[PDB]
């Protein structure tokens, strides 16, 4: 008893009838990647992909952005051009790159990255480590803006916080400095929430550091909601993630409901949604910048 | 009974002490390399131009075969067949001087 | 499973088959087996005119089966006036082409015997040989 | 729809010497020189003249160069055939011995009643004559000449319709083996000539299209 095949047969395509007319691999290498493009594609068949838990697979994004920059293409692709014409025809870096002496200037690479390709691995970084899941529950933000977040362990000693590098609680003991780039119209909110690590309610977080009405790179001078407390991670439990959000906003908002007491210990005073947050600004908030770092007990 | 001539001959054993040394300057070694950069660009454009050569001539062949067999196809049946005088074929190479 | 759509995903061994005669039909004229002889006097001259019949010959789509090194005719030359002797050494390659049509056969000839190098001779024959 | 066949014959002229090299193959032949000369052990000439040399000094404290000069010698003894047997007349255009470096090729004058023609040579092939058998034909009656020429195959190189009726120009290939010329002084007139003489002379679209299956070389 035979069934019939559901649309198309892996090999069914080539033609077997003269079989020395047909191109070969001859590689194991071009096998390797033919086999890989083969293994992503849907099949019709029972396959890896689907009872291995694809994180959903196909899932249609809620995309709440700062919208894209605007460039025209052609300029782009002249001005590359002509850059490369420049680097190549030069003797210097062919004399250079034939006998194996160059470096590459790691501050310029980061410039560049932050310029153009970072965001967009932001993105996939904060995917990973799930900064999505937890706090915009179904969304995506593409991190448009620059979000540079340091904590200072000593006069002469800056603990850079990077999307996903890991931090100790002692030099997060103090309040951390913040840079980004505004002139002044500007309308600015930030946020520093502990994601998981609440201990009466799995799905909520706590709001360590919020800050409100920030005109340009001015920290100081935004109004102040909830000052800055230390991470205060479990002993056994380990590795919380910290995420740092900043929003825009039009016109200056105030709210009494998110506001807090000055010193404000008590931890149930501090209980999270940034769902919930969002729901109530919504209109007049557009998420920005994203920083977030990972930390797991210490002694302090 | 076949046998190759690959075999590296027995009287080359204890000769080999007479070319061991070589040494080359940075000059030498720029002068060989970039000569052979040059010389790899040069074949693959000259690869390029004798296969274009072939294959606009094989075109040429294209235009012939077709107009001479919907003219007359007696010539279609005539010219298709590959004749005898190709099997005892001979040719030899340039010389430096001639007669 | 014989039962289930998908019996034979995993069929393979038709794809790669692990297991003479020229055809003229009068239109569709198929010559096999042509035997190439090149004899040249240079070893480097006839490994580079030898290498180069086979590189285009893959390139052309053209079958190429077996490439293989005829066995050297050493020619001994008494040179008569006196005696001198000169130890002299022929060279030869054989590239079997297995498949062939009137009109690549056209082609083919012109490409091989404009680009002859200095001091190379050509025969074009049929597989019959013995060795 | 009548047909009026007309045969034609590219004819090929092999050539005998070898062309010289661009600036760029002679730089890298010096390359190759320098290198094939380094990859090489030991010399018959190079052994017996270095540990002669070597071993003469010591018995003395205690050939190569011989052949060298014969050989020296023996190579300014032998006058070659000079390479040019064309440039040096300079004019014959219709010399069969002209350019021994390139390929050349026959053309052929002919006035007729209401045309004025420059021929590269045409063959008028009855319809029960194969194609082969008039361009052979007219190939050796024409030239009035014994030649030996080896033809390729049985398959036609191009073919030109110059439509009123209609009219077929159908071209071969034949490479020339050996030619022997009777009166090289007849009146008609016909040129032997390279790639660049080909460009010029032939006037006719048909034949400028026939420069097209040119072998360039």
């Amino acid at each position: 008893r035979r069934a019939a095949p559901l649309g198309p047969m892996p090999n069914e395509d080539i033609d077997v009838s003269d079989l020395e007319r047909l191109k070969k691999y001859r590689s194991f290498d071009r096998y390797r990647r033919r086999a890989e493009q083969e293994a992503r594609k849907p099949h019709w068949w029972r396959t890896y992909r689907e009872h291995f838990g694809e994180e959903s697979g196909p899932k249609d994004r809620v995309d709440i952005g700062l919208p894209p920059p605007k460039v025209s293409r052609t300029q782009q692709l002249l001005e590359r051009k002509q850059a490369l014409r420049e680097l190549r025809a030069n003797v210097e870096e062919e004399r250079a790159a034939r006998l194996q002496t160059a470096r590459i200037p790691l501050e310029a690479v980061r410039a560049e990255w932050e310029r153009t390709c970072g965001p967009y691995h932001k993105q996939r970084l904060a995917e990973y480590c799930g900064l999505y899941r937890d706090l915009f529950h179904g969304a995506t933000f593409v991190p448009r803006v620059p979000l540079h977040v340091a904590y200072a362990v000593g006069e002469d000693d800056l603990m850079p916080v990077y999307h996903g590098n890991e931090v100790t609680p002692t030099e997060a003991a103090q309040a951390p400095e913040v840079t980004y780039e505004a002139d002044e119209g500007s309308l600015w909110t930030l946020l520093l929430t502990n994601l998981d690590g609440h201990l009466l309610e799995p799905d909520a977080e706590y709001v360590h550091w919020l800050v409100t009405n920030i005109p340009g790179n001015r920290v100081t001078e935004g109004q102040e909601t909830c000052p800055y407390l230390p991470p205060f991670p479990a002993r056994g439990s380990g590795f919380h993630r910290f995420a740092f959000l900043l929003f825009k906003q039009d016109k200056r908002i105030d709210f009494s409901g998110d506001t807090r007491p000055s010193p404000c210990y008590q931890l149930a005073q501090r209980t999270f949604h940034t769902f919930d947050f969002y729901k109530k600004h919504q209109d007049a908030m557009t998420p920005a910048g994203l920083a977030f770092f990972q930390c797991r007990w210490d002694d302090s | 009974i076949p046998i190759e001539d690959f075999i590296t001959p027995v009287k080359f054993l204890n000769k080999e002490r007479q070319r061991p040394p070589v040494e080359l300057p940075f000059e030498e070694s720029e002068r060989r390399a970039l000569l052979l950069k040059r010389w790899s660009l040069y074949k693959q454009r000259e690869h390029e131009m004798e296969r274009s050569a072939i294959r606009s001539l094989l075109e040429a062949q294209e235009e012939a075969l077709q107009e001479l067999r919907l003219s007359s196809p007696e010539l279609h049946a005539e010219a298709t067949k590959r004749d005898p005088s190709l099997f005892p074929f001979e040719r030899q190479g340039p010389d430096y001087t001639p007669p | 499973y014989r039962s289930k759509p998908t019996h034979g995903i995993g069929r393979y061994k038709h794809l790669v088959k692990a297991q003479v005669r020229p055809i003229n039909l009068g239109t569709d004229y198929e010559y096999g087996v042509l035997n190439i002889h090149l004899i040249a006097y240079d070893m480097a001259l006839a490994e580079s005119y030898a290498q180069y019949v086979h590189n285009l010959c893959n390139h052309l789509a053209i079958k190429v089966e077996e490439s293989y090194a005829m066995p050297t005719k050493t020619m001994e030359v008494l040179q008569l006036q006196m005696f001198l002797d000169a130890v002299l050494t022929t060279h030869e390659r054989v590239v079997q082409i297995s498949g062939l049509s009137a009109t690549f056969a056209e082609i083919f000839l012109e490409i091989i015997h404009s680009n002859l190098p200095e001091g190379v001779k050509l025969s074009v024959r049929e597989h019959t040989e013995e060795d | 729809s009548p047909w009026r066949l007309l045969g034609a014959l590219c004819l090929q002229r092999p050539p005998l010497v070898t062309k010289p090299l661009t600036p760029l193959q002679e730089e890298m032949a010096d390359l190759l020189q320098q290198i094939e000369i380094e990859r090489s052990l030991y010399s018959d000439h190079e052994l017996r003249a270095l540990d002669e040399a070597q071993q003469l000094a010591k018995k003395k404290s205690d050939l190569a160069q011989d052949l060298e000069d014969m050989w020296e010698q023996k190579f300014l003894h032998f006058k070659l055939g000079a390479r040019l047997t064309e440039a040096d007349k300079k004019d014959d255009r219709t010399s069969l011995h002209r350019k021994l470096d390139r390929n050349l090729i026959l053309l052929v004058r002919e006035k007729l009643g209401d045309q004025d023609i420059w021929m590269l040579p045409q063959s008028d092939w009855q319809p029960g004559e194969t194609l082969r058998q008039t361009a052979e034909r007219t190939l050796a009656t024409l030239s009035e000449n014994n030649m030996e020429a080896k033809f390729l195959g049985n398959a036609p190189c191009g073919h030109y319709k110059f439509k009123f009726l209609g009219a077929k120009v159908f071209f071969f290939k034949a490479l020339l083996l050996t030619g022997d010329f009777s009166q090289a002084g007849k009146k008609g007139h016909h040129v032997w000539v390279s790639k660049e003489e080909l460009g010029d002379y032939l006037k006719p679209k048909y034949l400028a299209q026939v420069r097209r299956f040119l072998l360039d070389l």
